[PDB]
Order: C-alpha cells, then structure tokens, then sequence
C-alpha cells in the first residue's frame, strides 16, 4: 500500500520513506493529512513534490506550506500524480493558488472536474506550427514597431508607475474581444498588496470574467513559488489544446521563479553554479518556455517582467530568459509624464518579428520609418535646446513638426481607461494603423493640430478631434 | 659574502613540505647565532611560495579550506 | 578681438563637451568590467564556501 | 575524572572522559607529563573545552603549542574555567592568557581570588539608565568626539602618530581625576609594540595605574581567543567592586575575530561568509557587551582597530562597527604639522555628540568648528598651488582663524613631561567649550598662529603670547 512515514523534516526539506517497490515518481504530490489525536499534536494540511530518490527506500522532497508541526513516524499519502490542478471553464474569474485550491470566498470546485498533471513534456516537433503568425493586439505602438508573435515570450521592463497593469487589461480585454481568446495571470512571488490590487483593478475592469489568475505570492516556501508558473500555464494549456484558442499568459516577475528555482535547489544540496545560479537553470527555464508555443490548434503567448538585477543584461538570470524572448515593450516614465498613454517606449521597443518576411514590407518600411523620424527628433533635443526653435532649417523643422505628430500619435484610448476618462476605447487593426502611419509621413495630416492626435484610436477619427478644436 | 652567510635552498623540483620548512630551518639557524650574543639577518625569499606549499600541504591531509582555498 | 573670445568660448563649449561623452563612454565600458568582476567573485566566493562546506561531508 | 587524549591535530585537541564525568563547556583542562624516556618531552599545556562529540570525547583548544603530545596522555579536568587573578595584586603586573605574570617579579600566591573568565553580559535592569560622558581632558576627545562613560571607541592609527602616548595621557588622567584603574589587553599584535609600550608604562610611570595582558601573534589562536576576556577580567573586578570608571583598552579586536576563524575551521564547523566562523557576532558579542556601564560602575573602552586593507566592508570590521560609539582618527599630517594629540578633527566622530547629550552650547560650538575646519581642509588644494595672496576676504578669514583653531586642539601631556619639560595640563570641557567659542567670535585673531600650539586653557595661550610678543 502506498502509505508513507516522515523521517527527516528539516525547514522545507521533508524526506519521506514508502516500502519498497512502492516509491512515488518524481514530481509527485504527496497529501499530508492530520488530525491531532491530543492536545500535544497540531493538525496538519500539506503537501510536497517529490523531488529526489535517496536509497533506502526513501524519497526527498519539498515543501508547498509551512512544515511546523511534522512528526517524525506520520503519514503520508502518494496520490499518484503530480499537482492536479483544475482546468476548463470553472476556473475563469477564479483566483488560484499553485495548488489549485481557489484563494477566493467564492466557493469550491467540486470533485469531479477535470485536473490535468502540472508536469507535462513540452509539445513535440511533430505538432508545432511551421510559419510564424502575427498576434494583432490592437494597440498601435505595438502592433507598428515591436508586433508579436503567437506563441512569442514578450518582456515588460516598466516597472511602477507607467502602467504595466494598463497594458496587461488591455490586451486581455483586446485578445478576448477579437480573438476570442482566454487570458491567464500567474503572478510568481508578488507582493500580496499587490495581487489585490491588481484583483480589485481587473474586476473593477470587467477583464477578469475572461481571465484566470494564480497567485503563490512571497510568504510561501520556495517550492511553491516554484511552481506557479507551471500552474497558471496548466490552465493556459487546457484553452490551447482543447479549445484551441489563442491564450495569453502574464508571468509577472519570472526573476522570482528563477530565483525561487535557486533557492530550492540550495535548499536541496547541489552545488550552486555561476552567479548563485542552481545548476539547472537554463533547463528549469526551458521546461517552463518551451510549452509556451504555437502548435497546430492554438497557441499560447506570453508576456513577462523581467527583473533586471543590479540592471546589467548578462547576468545569468537575465540572459537565460532574454534567449527565448521574441520581443521586448519598454515602458518609460517620461513618456507617462508627457501625456502619451500607453507610456511604450518608441525606440526600445525592439522585435524579432520586426521584418518583411513575417510581417510584410509595407509594415516594414513604414515601421522603420517611424524609428528613423523619433530618433532624428530624439537627436535634435539638444539642439531644440541651445539654439531655439527657429533657425535650425527647413528639412529638421520639418522632421520636429513631423515626428511630434508621429509621437503622439502612438497613443491610444483604452478600453480599460473607460472608467477613467469617460471615452469608450478602440481597437485599432494592424492595416489600418500602417496606413494610418503612412499617411501622416506622406505628410497628408500635416496640417492638423497636435492635440488632435493625442488619445485617438485612429487616422479616420483625428479628424473629428480636429474638427472640434 | 659567503664567508659571514648561509644560504637554505628549498627548489620547486622538492615537494611541498620542504618549501613548508625552509623558513623554519632558517631562522632556527638564526636563532643559534642570535641566543649567543651574534647579530642575525634572515631572507625570507618569496613568502607567498610558502603560503602556496602549505595550502597544498593543508589540502593534501585533507584540511578544510578558507579563503581562496589556503586553510 | 570680440569675434576670437567668441570663438573661445565655443571652442571651450565643445572641448568640454567631448570630454564629458568620452568620460561617459569610459563609465560604460567601466560598468562592463565592473559587472564581470562582479559576478565572478560572487561566482568565487560562493565555490570557496561550498568547497569548504563540503570538506566536512 | 581522568581523561586521555585521542586527537592532536594542530590547535585542537580530542580528549575522551569517562563516561558521567565529563567537563563542561569552556572549562580548563591542564596536561602535566613529564617525560618517561628520552624520546619524550615534558609537556605543560591548558586546555580550553570547546565542543562535546558523541563517544565521551571532548574537543578542546590548546592555550599553548601541542608540539609533543602523545596519543594517551592522561587529562586533569580542573572543574572550573581559568581562573584568572584579579584584585591590587594585579596593577603593575604584566600577564599571560592564564593568569599567570610573564613579567620576573614573583609568584602570586595559590590564596588570590580568582575569577573565572567565561560570565554573562549584565542584564537589562543592571545597566544605566541615561547617557554620561566621561571626561577626558583632551581638546579633541572633549570637544569633537567626545567618550561615552561605558561605551566603546576605536583608535585608528599606525606608527608615527603617538598612538602609545594618547593611550597613556588617557590612563593618566583617568586614574588622576576619575580614580579609575586601566587595564591594556594586547591581543595578537607585534611583541615588539608591546615590549616598547610596556617600558613606556614604566617610564611614564603610569603602570602602577594599569595591568597588562599580552598574548601576542607568537601564541596559538586559543590563546589569542581568550587575551581580551582575561583583560575584561581583570578591568570587571573593579568595576564589580571598587566602583569605579575603568579603561580598557583592547589591540586589535579584529585579532580577536581573526583567531576564532583560524580556531573555528579546525573545530569542525561550516565556513562563514567572507571565511570567518559561523559564530561570529554572538562571539564578538559576549565580548563587547560586558563592556557596559552598570549603575555603580563603568568599563568604557578604547579599542584600536587595524582595518585589513583598508575594506570597511569585510565581516569583522562591521560586526566590530556595529558596536562602537566613536572613533579617534590619528592621522600622520598632523603629527607632522606638530599637533599632539594629531587625532584628525573631521574625520573623529562620536554618538554623543548629539545636544540633548553634550548641551546645548557645545554643540554649537562643536558643529562651527567641524565647518571651519571643513571649509579649511576644502581650501588645500587652493592655497597650496594658487597662492595665499589670491582667495579673497571672507575665506581668509577662515583660514586665519582655522588655523587658530586647529592649533589651539592640540595640548601637552602630563607624559610629555620627561620629554619638552613644560608640565601638563587636563582641560575640562565648559573650558575648552568657553576657549573654542571666543576663538570662533574673533577674539583671539591678533595673536600669532604659534602661542595656541600645546597649550591646555585659553588663558595660557594669552600667558604664552605676551611671554613671546605682544
């Protein structure tokens, strides 16, 4: 019988011993249930993943809570299978934990829902898409200068107070108005405060009845916040797989999986490689990144903050995830300051889906040109500086008057900015926003004011704001 | 010189203990001119070597190491 | 005279200018080495600690 | 009761008791043997217990070389600590780690009350409740980084810089206005420094004032280990008894935790962060909190520092910072310059510092010399190339009376005696208060930038300006 017995119990690190020939596979949950027979024990609720086989019979594994309280001698129960966690429609709108044990006091998921294992080999060559198609997000500076790719791992490196969170309601509330596709949020150690924050601002959104979140946030031990990418893209694959969709997918922070990564495997004794690192960092990163592509039916893409530690980009942990990002959004303060939502960085911004073979040529050159007239304008700032306005020439006076229509032009009015400032919001085509881009290069709306162009979705209605001022 | 001086030679082709006792031997040499009213001076030629023969002399018998790795 | 203490000022305007982009090119290229040296004595530290823990084991 | 030794392997040292009769942590054991043949050699060691392994055995530290010992020498456990003698026997002696006078005075006898090394901090009720100054009587101490009456204080200084002669106008005027004995614990540091400090305690003649601790860097790291706390054995019997306002000043502290990590490796025990032994902090603890002021005594503590490679970022510098309550830089330009004590005025800084502590005055008075001389010391570069002729007024002004201000710090010694001949001075601080106020307000400007060279009270400088001028 596939009973167990605690032998050593040391912080997460718990070490089990099953009879022989009995053993759990690895990756395996294991239930610790216990009521305590007497006023010395505590009850106890708990799980572990299998993590090691040590000889002797015994298995050495970590810790999904706290381990005060296990008893050298008390049962454990193999369940089988690795962390079964609820997948389908009962988990839309639900707050998860990496258990999949909803944190919210909506209610329970009854047992005879579907439960999916956590680990699971990433989808063969067999089955993945040959071409690489174009994700139309509907915002115009991403859709224009750094496009994504379905299946693609994009990087958010905004941080507070630019509106990373605006851009995270928006492309749910985009994907799942035009593509029909379910988002996932898996916030892998946030800050609790935050999650909340983030719940209250999506369902005060209306976003969240399409999107599903998993929280394991900082006070849980390492191998929970392990794990929680895992279980927040277990549920992206069930809409992949049996719906076949195209899924979003928000990491938020993927340092701290690497880092959570790390301080797991510290805790279970390898010998600690380059920079800290665990051994097997570019391997755990790759079991996470590489079911996080385009197969056949559907797709999975991903966008992810990426922590930058002490702000260099060679950093192991940086550059293990920088090797399969496919596109990088910039989000900068200046550009918040200035009135452009949303505050993308124009020139940072940078894709590999940038190129005339994905994308077209058209797109390509309009694109290139946009960057070709903001870094002429990002140049002539110092001499707009010392010299004046005036008396510079006709051909850069031109490209000033230019490009600060081209520069905000880039913003949009959201959908979740409704609440806000009271304008419903659009969703603006990549054909059309290329044309629109065209147009004003070819200098047609040359003559419009400025602040026509400000929080407008498209070049068809910067006249009606022209037209009213 | 070489009739007030002594010269301890403790060559890179001799193993690790020696390198280890060459001061040692030196300056029990002095030691022997000191105790009876002389007046000693004694070269340690590249201390740094001797630090290096008793790492390798520390690791060897299987001492813990330290800071970049001497004991 | 005032046309050549014009062109002194501006000649010293530009020197000075250089000298500041080249002194910040230098701390980029310092920054550089600066994060190579960084994470090889924390890559240093980190075997030397283990090494000696495992010394006992 | 009786105990064989298993394992020598360098300073440590395995002995294996019977079974119900082991000592306990941090006592002496003590190995006489005497040598049965001529392939033996005689032996006399002690015994610091430091861990107990399973089998009966226990690990210990050798005070002393273990050159010699045989596997199976038998082990007296004394049952105690060391004993370290304490009380009037030990002013003007000079001491071993032991307790035992390496000087060739004579014996103390078996009868002295000893007292054992190891003990607990003073509690939270036994301590004093309100911050109090010790007064000194040195200008720059008394005026810019003044001493906390219980608190701990780091010398930073070389050679050159009468570091030696600042510890003994300390010793001399403690112990002439405050009654209160010193004691120098010289932990690891340059037998040749210590034989040289030791003739000048009695040349000076201050040592019958002070007892003196040597285990140099000659001795093992055990040895090396327990200096400092038979020196805060010594210093505790007079604050525990007598009352009174003790010094102590420990050589390099960082020796202190430099010996426990070459021990602690050798113990068994997993390496630290920058190599030093896991028990850093609790160690450098147990040894820097009895160095508290009680209600009815005091142990305040000038403790010199040598920062290894000048990196105040290093584990024991900062476990050693984090309990310190001032600093007394000695720099050697001021030596140069003539100004003795030469304790660098910008750079010197105290907790006590503070008005609700100093007053109010001081303070004040305090804070406008540190802007002079700061503003004085951001003028070098100026007046060592530019010129002197060129500032302007308002800085010249500042540099005249800075240069007042920086001479008027320095004072001569009751020490300095036997060397220039003039005959001391101790400076209290509403004095030196009173004597940098005018100084700052302009009185003092029309005299000459000597006459405030190595004078005490701000009268003298007046005493001394119409003995040479006008």
């Amino acid at each position: 019988m596939t009973r167990g017995r605690v032998i050593q119990v040391m912080g997460p690190v718990v070490d089990v011993k099953f009879e022989n020939g009995h053993l759990p596979a690895i990756y395996n949950a294991l239930k610790i249930q216990h009521k305590a027979r007497n006023e010395n024990e505590v009850d106890i609720d708990l799980t572990l993943e299998v993590a090691l086989h040590l000889g002797d019979d015994t298995v050495r594994t970590i810790a999904m809570a706290s381990t005060d309280g296990l008893i050298r001698g008390m049962e454990v129960i193999d369940t089988g299978a690795p962390i079964s966690v609820p997948v389908g429609e009962v988990t839309l709108g639900r707050v998860f934990n990496v258990l999949g044990e909803p944190i919210d006091l909506e209610g329970d998921i009854p047992a005879d829902a579907r439960r999916d294992p956590i680990h699971r080999p990433a989808p063969k060559f067999e089955e993945l898409a040959t071409e690489v198609e174009i994700l139309e997000t509907g915002i115009k500076v991403v859709d224009l200068l750094a496009p994504y790719i379905k299946g693609g791992k994009i990087g958010l490196f905004g941080g507070a107070g630019v509106g990373k969170t605006v851009l995270i309601q928006e492309l749910i509330h985009n994907i799942a108005q035009e593509h029909g596709g379910i988002s996932v949020f898996a916030g892998v150690g946030e800050r609790t405060r935050e999650g909340n924050d983030l719940y209250h601002e999506m369902k005060d959104s209306g976003v969240i009845s399409k999107t599903a979140m998993v929280f394991g946030q900082m006070n849980e031990p390492p191998g929970a916040r392990m794990r929680v990418a895992l279980t927040g893209l277990t549920m992206a694959e069930y809409f992949r797989d049996e719906q076949g969709q195209d899924v979003l997918l928000f990491i938020d922070n993927i340092f701290r999986f690497t880092q959570a990564g790390s301080e797991v495997s510290a805790l279970l004794g390898r010998m600690p490689s380059a920079v800290g690192y665990q051994p097997t960092l570019a391997t755990e990163m790759g079991q996470l990144q590489e079911r996080i592509t385009s197969t056949a039916k559907g797709s999975i893409t991903s966008i992810q903050a990426i922590y930058v530690p002490a702000d260099d980009y060679t950093d192991p942990a940086p550059a293990t995830t920088f090797s399969h990002l496919d596109a990088t959004t910039n989000l900068e303060r200046k550009l918040a300051e200035m009135g452009i939502y949303p505050a993308v960085d124009p020139l940072a911004s940078t894709s590999r889906a940038l190129a005339p073979e994905i994308v077209g040529e058209e797109h390509y050159q309009v694109a290139r040109k946009v960057q070709q007239t903001l870094q002429r304008y990002k140049e002539l700032q110092d001499i707009i500086a010392i010299l004046g306005m005036d008396e510079l020439s006709d051909e850069d006076k031109l490209v000033v008057h230019r490009a600060r229509r081209i520069q905000f032009f880039l913003s949009q009015n959201f959908h979740v900015a409704e609440q806000f400032t009271g304008q419903p919001g659009s969703y603006v085509p990549v054909k059309e926003t290329v044309r629109g881009f065209k147009e004003i290069l070819e200098g047609k709306y040359d003559h419009l004011p400025e602040d026509a162009f400000r929080l407008v979705g498209r070049i068809e209605e910067v006249v009606e704001k022209a037209k009213a001022m | 010189a070489l009739d007030y001086t002594i010269v301890v030679t403790a060559s890179a082709s001799q193993p690790a203990p020696l390198l280890f006792l060459a001061p040692y031997a030196g300056v029990a040499m002095g030691e022997y001119f000191m105790y009876k009213g002389k007046h000693v001076l004694v070269v340690y030629d590249d201390l740094s070597k001797q630090a290096a023969a008793y790492r390798e002399l520390s690791l060897l018998l299987r001492r813990p190491p330290g800071r970049e790795a001497y004991p | 005279l005032l046309d050549a203490k014009a062109s002194e000022h501006a000649a010293r305007m530009t020197a000075m200018k250089n000298a500041t982009d080249n002194a910040n090119e230098l701390i980029r290229t310092l920054t550089l080495s600066y994060n190579r040296a960084r994470q090889a004595a924390i890559t240093q530290e980190i075997t030397e600690i283990v090494a000696g823990a495992n010394a006992l084991q």
